[PDB]
């Protein structure tokens, strides 16, 4: 085990943290000026619309993210391994090497492939 | 025992959402759900059979990724080039 | 071992494709599920465990019956993008593994293994196949979502993740069921068998002779190792059966009306598992597979894309050699010796028989009566007027490979007694 | 151990209820990674702390991103699109949902056992010589799964 | 009249055959193409199977 004491006290941490924030946050909410809208309703540049229709957005994005996620398993899987590390020997080593290449066969696909596309 | 019950009824919930939902990434981030109800009770009898139970969920958490990222990328795939996002509207196979 | 060549191969080739022009890679491929095939041949019947991979008498049946599916719609492809070849081959490993194991998690990581690429090989962009795609996909999801859920709550009643544990009251009941759902889904045993007429139907051909024969082999392997109650059984293989010959009256296109029968011959193999042997499976899957694998082949060679049933009429008139193997194929179905078809029904029926279970066993050869209608409204229908359809030779190749395999169906019903001894459980 | 448990498996359940049920698509995930933050709690709790941490690492962090750039992507404007002849089939799939919580209740009630085996907080000491000993197979298999992933998603999105 | 009797029968028996085309069509339309269809009659039937299963 170790004290469950100190993930209790992580717990506080983020209720003052989130508490000073919000604090900030309704003061400066409260206090000021006010016009009701009627010409607020637009946002920047030209008067309405910022810029034009865009409807679609290109595959880039859904490709970083998707990188992202199969690699971060990767590193969840190796965190273990990077704590006991003298207790798995060289056979350890051995299943390191194994799975990191399979990861990154994957890798070389999607790098000659390409990240714009 | 308490939390053991509480994933079967994470479980419910997550049916209870393929059913309804009527937009196809909807559906698909209810399944995420019931994967999750189901790593639950796999941690929760680790603690009475010790040890494995760890490792097994950690082994379905990468399976669950991998399912994501292979989904969804699919789903991305059939409707950018329409937008109606409803997941009837398949209807063209039935004979 | 067999392992040991596909693992490697897969890797190696996925470098590769990048150095050869796209039909060095359909070559490597082909090849590499050759050495596959072969490594498995020269092990025959010694077993090698080394923990969660476990190669057992079972595993090399099912595989063997596996690889060959997979040979075949490897062979007929033509379109480009390396993937189209590379990703047959992953999906073979992955049944690989599905078959040598008994370790649940092991067991779900590779139902993922063998259903990712093929969600993926669901498309060669046709409109349809894009349908087929996500509906497959998203009720996937879901059976997948069951065999975790049941896994999870299999480890409790038991104390392990290894099958053949022991077992008790409720829980272990109620899990022992819910492993059911996934398998059962991905072989299609009714009520479940919901995606497999349209799947078939919207998937191009050459892909749905890969999925309708060793997906389903697979599927059954990690089927058999489950325990699976008398009771369940009785459900399962009598709706099989039932919606299987009753609903296939009813449609009048190739894809869907094999899609149906799919659901019907899930149900007369899922007998053999009663009592539970590979030698009665074992069989069965062999003279299914052959006879479904020679019987898709045919429908590629007329059209990639969905034919209606007056297409099959006048294949005799076009080529003679074709238009036998393609009859001989549809009378193995139905059942009917001294075609091997009758024999692997009789030894699947000889076990449930065994085991002691009636009903069941009345109901599924009364309808295999029926299913005597559609059967001949494919298999008589090549003697007929030829019509305008396409019907595009194909190689030379093929020509020779249907040939063989309507040979070695007709073969083994005259000649049973040859393989018999040698799909045994310690072989 | 009711006072508080109680209020945190509340949460769990409540955050559930929401996933399913908010007719737009984002104020929906966002209910969901409240979800999966609770239950990194709920598994910090239950002496598996490394699980927990995984769990926002991936689950939370990983998994749902991809989530959100693909409702960005291409709109999710309404999270509940189509009133469809199918509108009648709200009561039926309450009904059945209802059936499906029963079935699962029955196995699981009256349930015994020991928790009493100590993890040890199941920290990432204790994990290693599993997770690289006999399970070592079932990684690699896991490797293998993701090498696929990676393949068949890229020719999935862009025609390669 | 016995003749015309034989015919009959026979008529009789084509309608059982008939009637396994009616049925037949009646699991047909089931299959409509509707996924969310799918997914209940799927959940439904899962259910079954669990109900059974003690």
């Amino acid at each position: 085990m170790a004290p469950i004491q100190e993930y209790v006290g992580t717990l506080i941490y983020v209720g003052v943290a989130l508490f000073i924030g919000v604090a900030a946050l309704l003061v400066g909410a409260l206090l000021g000026p006010k016009k009701p809208g009627r010409a607020k309703l637009m946002p920047y540049e030209s008067g309405n619309d910022p810029a034009g229709e865009v409807k679609r957005f290109p595959v880039h994005f859904y490709v970083v993210a998707m990188l992202f996620i199969l690699f971060d398993v990767e590193v969840a899987f190796l965190w273990p391994y990077a704590v006991s590390a003298g207790g798995l020997g060289l056979y350890g080593f051995l299943g390191v090497l194994a799975f990191t290449l399979l990861l990154f066969v994957g890798f070389l696909y999607e790098w000659w492939k390409g990240v714009m596309r | 025992m308490s939390y053991l019950l509480t994933s079967a009824l994470l479980f419910a919930l997550g049916v209870y959402g393929v059913l309804t939902r009527r937009t196809a990434i909807l559906v698909f981030l209810s399944i995420e759900l019931m994967l999750n109800a189901a790593n639950l009770s796999l941690v929760g009898f680790a603690r009475a059979y010790g040890l494995d139970g760890q490792v097994a969920a950690l082994m379905v958490i990468a399976v669950a990724a991998a399912e994501v990222a292979v989904g969804l990328g699919l789903i991305v795939a059939i409707f950018r080039h329409r937008e109606s996002t409803a997941v009837d509207d398949l209807s063209e196979l039935r004979g | 071992m067999t392992l040991a060549i596909l693992a490697v191969f897969s890797v190696a080739l996925t470098l590769l494709g990048f150095v050869l022009p796209p039909q060095g890679v359909k070559r490597a491929t082909l090849l590499g599920l050759a050495l596959a095939l072969a490594s498995l041949l020269l092990t025959w019947g010694k077993p090698f465990a080394f923990g969660p991979y476990a190669v057992d008498g079972v595993s090399q049946v099912f595989t063997l019956l596996a690889l060959l599916g997979a040979l075949w719609t490897v062979g007929l492809v033509r379109s480009g993008r390396f993937e189209f070849y590379l990703l047959v081959l992953y999906a073979a490993l992955g049944m690989h593994l599905l078959a040598s194991t008994r370790h649940l998690l092991l067991m779900l990581v590779a139902l993922e293994a063998l259903s990712l690429p093929l969600y993926a090989l669901a498309t060669w962009r046709r409109g349809q196949g894009l349908e087929a795609a996500l509906k497959y996909f998203l009720l996937g999801a879901l059976a997948a979502a069951f065999f975790l859920y049941g896994a999870a709550l299999f480890y409790g009643a038991t104390g392990s993740l290894v099958l053949g544990a022991p077992g008790e009251g409720p829980l272990y009941a109620l899990a022992l069921g819910l492993l059911l759902v996934g398998l059962g889904f991905k072989a299609a045993l009714a009520p479940f068998h919901f995606w497999t007429p349209d799947v078939y139907q919207g998937s191009p051909t050459p892909v749905v002779l890969f999925m309708a024969t060793s997906v389903k082999a697979a599927a059954f392997a990690a089927l058999l190792r489950v325990a699976a109650p008398p009771e369940a059984l009785a459900l399962l293989v009598a709706l099989s059966v039932v919606v299987g010959n009753l609903a296939a009256l009813a449609q009048k296109e190739a894809k869907r009306l094999l899609a149906y029968s799919s659901i019907a011959h899930a149900g007369y193999m899922a007998l053999a598992l009663y009592t539970g042997n590979a030698q009665a499976l074992g069989f069965y899957l062999l003279t299914y597979v052959l006879a479904t694998g020679l019987a898709f082949a045919v429908l590629s060679q007329i059209s990639p894309d969905r034919v209606p049933l007056e297409a099959l009429r006048g294949l005799y008139r076009k080529d003679p050699l074709l238009g036998l193997a393609f009859l001989v194929a549809m009378l193995s179905l139905l059942g009917l010796p001294p075609l091997a078809g009758f024999w692997g029904k009789y030894l699947a029926f000889a076990e449930a028989a065994r085991a002691g279970a009636w009903g069941v066993l009345v109901l599924a050869l009364v309808t295999s009566a029926v299913s005597a209608y559609y059967y001949l409204g494919l298999g008589l229908a090549v003697f007929a007027r030829p019509e305008e359809t396409p019907f595009r030779p194909g190689p030379p190749w093929a020509r020779a490979a249907v040939v063989a395999a309507g040979v070695l169906l007709l073969a083994l019903g005259l000649l049973p007694g040859l393989v018999l001894p040698a799909l045994a459980a310690g072989g | 151990m009711s006072l508080l448990e109680g209020l945190a498996l509340f949460l769990l359940l409540l955050s559930g209820v929401l996933v399913v049920t908010l007719r737009n698509a984002i104020h929906a995930a966002l209910a969901l990674i409240l979800n999966f933050l609770v239950l990194a709690g709920v598994y910090v709790a239950l002496d598996a702390r490394f699980l927990g941490f995984i769990q926002v690492i991936v689950y939370a962090g990983a998994i749902v991103v991809l989530f959100l750039f693909v409702i960005m992507l291409l709109f999710a404007a309404q999270g509940e699109i189509g009133f469809d002849p199918l509108v009648r089939s709200r009561p039926l799939a309450a009904l059945l949902a209802l059936g499906v919580a029963g079935i699962l209740a029955a196995g699981l009630w009256g349930l015994d056992l020991a928790f009493t085996q100590d993890l040890k907080g199941g920290l990432p000491q204790a994990l290693g010589p599993l997770l690289y000993g006999d399970w070592l197979f079932v990684l690699l298999a896991v490797g293998f799964l993701l090498m696929a992933a990676t393949v068949v998603a890229v020719a999935l999105v862009e025609p390669g | 009249a016995l003749f015309y009797g034989d015919r009959g029968l026979l008529s009789g028996y084509f309608g059982l055959g008939g009637a396994a085309r009616s049925l037949g069509q009646g699991l047909a339309r089931l299959q409509t193409g509707y996924l969310r269809v799918y997914a209940l009659l799927f959940v439904l039937g899962a259910l079954l199977l669990l109900g059974v299963m003690r």
